[PDB]
RNA sequence: CCGCAGCCUGGCGUUGUCCCUCGGGCGUUUAUGCGUAGAGUAGGUGGGAGGGGUCGAACCUGUCCUUUCGGGGGCAGGGGACCCGAAAGUGAAACACCACCCAUGGACGCUCGAGGGACUAACCUCUCGAAAGAGAGGAACAACGUCAGGUGGGCGGUUCGGC
RNA sequence: GAGGUAGAGUACCAUCCCCUGGUUUGGGGGUGGGAAGUUAGGGGACACGUGCCUCUAAGGCUAAAUAUGUCCCGAGACCGAU
RNA sequence: CAGCCGUUGACCCCGAGGUCCCCUAAUGGGAUAUCCUGCCGGGUUUCCGGCUCCCGGUUUAUAACUGGGUGGGAACCCCCCGAACGGAAACAUCUUAGUAGGGGGAGGAAAAGAAAUCAAUUGAGAUCCCCUGAGUAGGGGCGACCGAAAGGGGGACAGCCCAAACUAAACCUGCCGAUGAUAAGUCGGUGGGGAUGUGGUGUUACGACCUCUAGCCUGAGGUUGACCUCGGCUUUCCUA
């Protein structure tokens, strides 16, 4: 198939590598959370669920790599509850990257993400969204289940992808 | 964009379109980036028919290194909105494959010939 | 008594293109050597008293480099051909030839580093622009993330024996 | 009988931090490196080798058995105006 | 005190309707004013409708217009962030405790759930809860203390669906008309999608699935014992 060639171009060290990224420098100036026409890596998509009809949406975010924000305490605290430096979130940026976008997309459920790039301090995801509501998804029989008020949001309870590989799942 | 080899002069572009018409109307050919893949693994094709505003880029960057191993010669057109109505559809292709001429027997092997010359001074 | 922030410094990442130099190594390339007793430069282990000799030698005369100028190492001609000992000294001898070692310097192809220089397209700063985008300056440093060492009553927890 | 397919910054490794009974052996996160892909992968209490045994990660969905009590019915070796 | 309603069946109870002020997620704009004040459309005194973040469309392009999450709930549930008092007869690793608390998200239950699992001479067979195994293995200034799983007995006890190989538009959906019980569906006309893949097949391990070749196996029909086409089964949609 054309996406087991897809895998193969963006695979591990490359020429492609140069294409990639010039990409990453035009990533840089667009807002934090954008939605983009088409799939950048339409293997990674179309296994996680996504298909070319109307009510699916694609989103890139992009957040900042490194430690959680912590700071430090400011009343009494014994030496071991003192420190900051080396906490990360125990929440994936993965699973972080997944939040920001059905933040601003209230109406739309989360599928599935991967990430598609990495600088000096961002880290870039794309996230595959769907409509739950358009007529053309109320039909479908293979989302039939996304017609349950249990099965959406999923994404802030930790049912994603991300969010059970983090629960030790 | 980058997975262009060599610069194709307008005036045979316009000859590969008219191909694609007659070669559909007759003999067969493939539509799409997923069937024209297939027919060049088999070793099948005859033609292979590329867009050049293809984006992203890694949906057919595969297929000039794919057929140059497979000995198929491969051609390049400006749009692919021409392309894909070319070949008698409502929407764009990236790709098409001649599986046989049919009536155009002649203006592929016309093509075929300029396409070989012009990679030959691009060293 | 201990911790933790902040600060300083180094590695890794973001981080790229051209050089030059130096120091390591790998397979090669080569030519250079005086504790004393003595024909005299024994640096050491061996084959080896034969090795070179129209299969061209010892010898005078100079150009030249060098050294504890001690003295040896290389130059063609004049010479058409000679010297070391198996013999005399040395806790260890044969400039009798050939090998390796200690040890000087340079060069080939490869690798690793370490340093210095330049450049601009990442990144940063400013200006214009509603945005899109354009211009100027710096620049692979800064900045940020992560790890490591130092400093650290700035802040936090505590201990401050007994009779 | 012959041929084709099987999920990537993912598995795993070093290091830092938090959890854990997990201890030279378990889980999650940050930083750096980073596969094989059916002639394949994973596991069988330190590490590796050889047999043997067993399974198929990195894509979702799924009744019943149970948790609760604002509320409605019933009951009681409950209290009886401090 | 005074008057009225009810045998033309009231009051009362059950079912179905009507009216339903202002603030309030509060939502046209404003409110340290529970009060003020607009712009479009409709009839027309009153009055009644429309007016952040997204999605699928219309229309000239940033103008405008059609159709579609937010807050509450006594406790229970899922996910991140996250102490000290106290005990150790002092106290810092430790314990207290992932507790208290903070932030986000649901439901009548949530969550988990169909082995890259266990154990041991080749056996069992998704998840969850109860009685156990058991204060055992094991962690620890090896101090105070902390702490499983497999297995046994029970309660309930289901299993599918995608990506991929093979096909390649055979496909999905808005509005209008007919038919159909105003449903699903079928036919006709218009719009939006879709070759950057819609629909079909197909998802398991000493092997599964797919393609080709060869050979044997219900009914009717045609063709050259062999081939193909229509009648059972599986999955899904629907409501008068």
């Amino acid at each position: 198939s054309m996406y087991h060639y897809i895998e193969q171009t963006w695979q591990n060290k490359d020429w492609r590598r140069s294409i990639l990224r010039k990409r990453l420098i035009e990533w840089r100036r667009q807002p934090a959370i954008t939605r983009i026409d088409r799939p950048t890596r339409l293997n990674r998509a179309r296994a996680l669920g996504y298909k070319a009809k109307q009510g699916f949406v694609m989103v890139r975010v992009r957040v900042r790599r490194g430690g959680l924000n912590k700071p430090r305490p400011n009343s009494g605290r014994r030496p071991k509850r003192m420190g900051v430096y080396g906490y990360g979130p125990s929440k994936g940026y993965r699973w972080i990257a997944e939040e920001r976008a059905a933040r601003k997309f209230p109406n739309l459920e989360v599928l599935g993400s991967y990430y598609v790039a990495e600088d000096g301090m961002y880290k870039y995801y794309e996230v595959i969204m769907v409509d739950y509501s358009h007529p053309v998804i109320r039909s479908d029989p293979e989302l039939k289940w996304l017609q349950d008020s249990v099965n959406r949001k999923r994404v802030f309870r930790g049912l994603t992808s991300a969010g059970q590989k983090s629960r030790g799942l | 964009p980058s997975y262009v080899k060599f610069e194709v002069p307008q005036e045979l572009a316009d000859k590969v379109l008219e191909a694609v018409k007659k070669a559909k109307d007759s003999g067969k050919i493939k539509k799409g980036t997923n069937e024209t893949t297939k027919a060049v693994e088999r070793s099948q094709a005859k033609l292979v028919v590329i867009a050049e505003d293809v984006q992203p880029e890694e949906i057919v960057a595969h297929l000039p290194l794919l057929c140059e191993e497979k000995k198929i010669p491969y051609v390049y057109v400006p749009s692919k909105k021409s392309l894909g109505e070319a070949c008698g559809l409502q929407v764009a292709a990236a790709s098409v494959a001649l599986m046989d001429p049919g009536e155009a027997k002649d203006l592929v092997d016309e093509i075929v010939k300029r396409v070989n010359e012009i990679k030959g001074k691009s060293s």
